[PDB]
């Protein structure tokens, strides 16, 4: 069995081989979610995942994708590591005191702790990236930053550092309703497919279950995920509070707008857990065993 | 029970300023995006000026950008249309405007009565 220290190293090695991957998905989705903020003089409108990624390539260049990568790498090597490569310890020390086998509750519970402290340990990474995904030269909107550390010295120095913590309670509140409506979902799901005997118990069936939980967390997480790019994003002063950017996107962009960047969003998360799920457990048996 | 009141226009000499007001009434004006339109005989109604909930970002139609600014106050709840540099063309029924989404497909537009400029062309 993997060391501690063999899981946080191949826990951050496959969340940014997973990131730097599926960035581009990343930048669409907040992209769109951005969108209808403030109104654009520019015929630079996106639409779709294909749409924005084109759009953005085409107006601004590849290597816009990728704007706070950096920043996506250091969430990974942190907040992803602890998050992925600690939850079998604290499943471990929730499931194991009592010599039980792993219950829904007790899964929610780890992923809940370890979803939680790694989303405050790599909030500052979150502002950055979010904020240099969403800057543009073409929507009238005046980018702040020129890359990942000066966006960094720039938020410290002028937004002091507990500025690099800003959208924290919406990114606990999307990590809590995501944890929980996919390991729900999934289990629900799972059960459905037996009783009702619509596949057996080979892979297909965890698979479709885990698309179904997928999509349903993504979807559950929409809401808070749009609040969270655009409380993160915007800069001091826009927004009195959380539900204060949230009833302003109620009121003037109405329900809809809640669901921006949904299909992107699912594309991530589903290829981002595939690819970090792969190369987790190949770097964890590969490590182990050398 | 949304009410927009627009009040300030008037007769002024081409070249003159008028300052229009929007006495917004019925709904939590803190939280709308406010828009100035205008309207002539033989032309369609004309998006002016748009405004966010707090002021954040304004943005105007090409034709009165520079000339025209507009403004907020919601603890008056009144949005305001400063007009300079005012041309005959500019003569028109000016309608404050909220589009409210909240429970909807689109958003619904509420207007006001509109308050009629004319820009005078005398020569004196
Ligand atoms: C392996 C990890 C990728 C290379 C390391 C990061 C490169 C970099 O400096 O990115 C910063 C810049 C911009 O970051 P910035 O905006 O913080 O500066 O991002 C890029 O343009 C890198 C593009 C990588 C393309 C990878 C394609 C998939 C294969
Ligand atoms: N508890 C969780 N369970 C499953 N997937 C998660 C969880 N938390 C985050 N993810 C997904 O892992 C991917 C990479 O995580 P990352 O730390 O980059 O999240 P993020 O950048 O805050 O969110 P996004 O990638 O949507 O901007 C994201 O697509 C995210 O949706």
């Amino acid at each position: 069995h993997p060391t501690l220290g063999v899981q946080l190293f191949s826990a951050g090695i496959a969340a940014c081989l997973a990131d730097v991957i599926t960035f581009p998905l990343d930048t669409a989705k907040v992209r769109l979610q951005v969108q209808g903020e403030c109104p654009t003089s520019s015929v630079i409108r996106y639409k779709g995942v294909l749409g924005t990624i084109t759009a953005v390539v085409k107006t601004e260049g590849r290597m816009k994708l990728y704007s706070g990568l950096p920043a996506g790498l250091q969430r990974q090597i942190s907040s992803a590591s602890l998050r992925i490569g600690l939850y079998d310890t604290v499943q471990e020390f929730l499931t194991a005191g009592k010599e039980t086998a792993p219950s829904l509750g007790s899964k929610i519970l780890a992923g809940l702790t370890t979803g939680g402290v790694a989303v405050f340990i790599g909030q500052p990474t979150e502002v950055v990236k979010v904020r240099l995904q969403a800057q543009s030269h073409l929507h009238g909107i005046k980018p702040r930053y020129t890359g990942t550390y000066n966006a960094y010295r720039i938020i410290a120095t002028t937004e002091g550092l507990t500025g690099l913590w800003k959208g924290t309670t919406p990114n606990l509140m999307r990590s809590v309703i995501i944890n929980c409506t996919e390991l729900v979902t999934y289990d629900l799901m799972k059960e459905a497919f037996v009783k009702n005997n619509i596949l057996a118990d080979d892979v297909p069936c965890h698979l479709v279950s885990a698309l179904i939980a997928g999509f349903c967390a993504t979807a559950m997480s929409s809401p808070v995920d749009v609040v969270k790019t655009r409380f993160i994003n915007s800069p001091p002063g826009q927004y009195k509070s959380v539900p204060n950017c949230a009833m302003k996107v109620f009121t003037n962009e109405g329900p809809t707008a809640f669901f921006k960047g949904l299909v992107p969003s699912f594309l991530r998360l589903g290829s981002w857990n595939v690819i970090m799920f792969v190369c987790f457990e190949q770097l964890k048996r590969e490590l182990s065993k050398s | 029970q949304v009410q927009l009141v627009e009040s300030g226009g008037g007769l002024v000499q081409a070249g003159g300023s008028l300052r229009l007001s929007c006495a917004a009434s019925g709904f939590p004006v803190m939280y709308y995006n406010m828009h100035w339109y205008r309207q002539a005989p033989g032309k369609e109604r004309e998006w002016v000026a748009a405004i966010e909930s707090t002021g954040w970002w304004a943005h105007y139609a090409d034709s009165v950008k520079g000339r025209f600014t507009i403004s907020r106050d919601n603890a008056k709840n009144t949005v305001y249309l400063q007009m300079n540099s005012l041309k005959p063309e500019d003569t028109a029924v000016y309608y404050c405007n909220v589009k409210d989404f909240g429970w909807r497909w689109e958003a619904y537009d509420y207007w006001g009565q509109g308050t009629q400029v004319t820009v005078s062309s005398l020569e004196h």
